[PDB]
């Protein structure tokens, strides 16, 4: 028929696990160590549950997202500047990963530097679903959990931040992705040659096609049940523009009236 | 620091 074991198809396995082995290296906390923490199927010490405001100031008498603190005594703004901060951290866990990818360092620095720019953000809301379910999200690198009602019982600006990333990820993981699946879609989203001011373009779609053929062969292995998975992981690919979009619109309020 | 001198720092 179509698939078979010949030495192209060998190639696009050997590139599939080779993005895996730097997607474990270069992202801490993957998928499946993950969702062993959510389940329950772990035994990794029961990490903290923020629910209220009381589980919020109590849960901070511990190491949490207050590393360096004393600013933003309100909790809306410092659980918003905790976001932002491991955001940070998260480009360079992506950037490291990205110079892993055969073929991206050898392309122009800009264009490398414009693949990233506008591309962590689709990623962080992609990795950001492994980290979630209906009830919250895993923070602290796992050994805290703060709720999806509790974030949106925030403030008018603040309670609609993490909702559409939740609306997301519901729905990303009814897929059933694990970390093979996530490695080579990460690696999808960097290379593409859409992005705004891309000097050479055919090299990175040169990259994109070998790693959406790696895809292709991946979720046919790995998934027989959920036939055109990989027509539906593309179409996620548009629902992560608008998250970045609502996330920019989102901005445009602080600017406005939050002084 | 506004996400290009951090994503040029990365890219040795
Ligand atoms: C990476 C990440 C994690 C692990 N969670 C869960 C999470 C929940 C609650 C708390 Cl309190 C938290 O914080 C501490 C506990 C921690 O992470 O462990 C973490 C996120 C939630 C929202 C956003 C986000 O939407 N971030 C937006 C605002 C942005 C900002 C800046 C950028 C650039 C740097 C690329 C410009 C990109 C996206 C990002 C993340």
């Amino acid at each position: 028929d179509k698939m078979q074991l010949n030495p192209e198809s060998a190639d696009l396995r050997a590139l599939a696990k080779h993005l895996y082995d730097s997607y474990i290296k270069s992202f801490p906390l993957t998928k499946a160590k993950a969702r062993a923490i959510l389940t329950g199927k772990t035994t990794d010490k029961s990490p903290f549950v923020i629910y209220d405001m009381n589980s919020l100031m109590m849960g901070e008498d511990k190491i949490k997202f207050k590393h360096i603190q004393e600013q933003s005594k309100e909790v809306a703004i410092r659980i918003f500047q905790g976001c932002q901060f491991r955001s940070v951290e998260a480009v360079q866990e992506i950037t490291e990963y990205a110079k892993s990818i055969p073929g991206f360092v050898n392309l122009d620095l800009n264009d490398q530097v414009t693949l990233l720019k506008y591309g962590v953000h689709e990623i962080i809301y992609t990795m950001l679903a492994s980290l979630m379910n209906k009830d919250g999200v895993l923070i602290s690198e796992g050994q805290g959990f703060m709720t999806r009602e509790f974030l949106k019982s925030l403030r008018k600006p603040f309670g609609d931040f993490m909702e559409p990333k939740f609306e997301f990820a519901v729905k990303f993981n009814a897929l059933e992705l694990d970390d093979s699946d996530l490695a080579i879609f990460i690696a999808v989203i960097i290379l593409s040659g859409d992005r705004p001011g891309l000097l050479n373009v055919k090299p990175i779609e040169d990259i994109q096609d070998n790693l959406l053929q790696a895809l292709e062969l991946q979720l046919k292995l790995n998934h027989p049940e959920s036939s055109q998975l990989f027509a539906k992981l593309l179409q996620k690919m548009t629902d992560l523009r608008q998250i970045v979009t609502e996330h920019v619109q989102l901005l445009q309020v602080i600017k406005k009236t939050e002084t | 620091m506004g996400l290009e001198a951090i994503i040029r720092k990365a890219l040795m």
